[PDB]
């Protein structure tokens, strides 16, 4: 557990927020669109 | 059909109509299918005979069963389920280049 515990704490998202939620809006833009609405 | 024609807007198109027939055909067949594994789960214990699905397709899938039966309610939740495929700013430049093609 205490290996998992350090792995994790070394562990950093391989999306940094701003392409997260570009994406995100992106993605449910194209949702909508599809949806056309 | 004149309940999908009303519940569709104005954005449609062939392949879309295409898309969800397809989508209730593939529901009905859905339903089917799921009808045919009971079939044979329950017949594997009621008389033991762990036939595979393979032998009733070849054997105990009747015309019946291979028979498509289609209802309203799959269609209507593809049609919920749908999603049009062109954005409404797409139609909208698709008409200004009808605007400028049609009107002179």
């Amino acid at each position: 557990i205490n290996d998992l515990l350090e792995a994790c704490q070394e562990t950093k998202p391989s999306i940094s927020t701003s392409e997260l939620v570009k994406l995100r809006g992106i993605y449910d833009r194209f949702q909508k669109d599809r949806n056309g609405e | 059909l004149i309940e999908l024609a009303k519940l569709c807007p104005f954005n449609y198109t062939g392949a879309d109509f295409y898309a969800l027939c397809s989508d209730a055909m593939l529901n009905a067949m859905s339903r089917i299918a799921r009808m045919v594994e009971k079939k044979v789960s329950q017949h594997n214990e009621l008389t033991g005979e762990n036939i595979s699905t393979r032998r009733w397709f070849d054997k105990i899938a009747t015309k019946e069963d291979t028979k498509v039966v289609v209802k309203m309610e799959d269609f209507l939740k593809a049609q919920e389920q749908l999603t049009p495929s062109v954005s409404r700013a797409e139609l909208n430049h698709y008409e200004a280049v009808r605007a400028n093609f049609e009107g002179a």
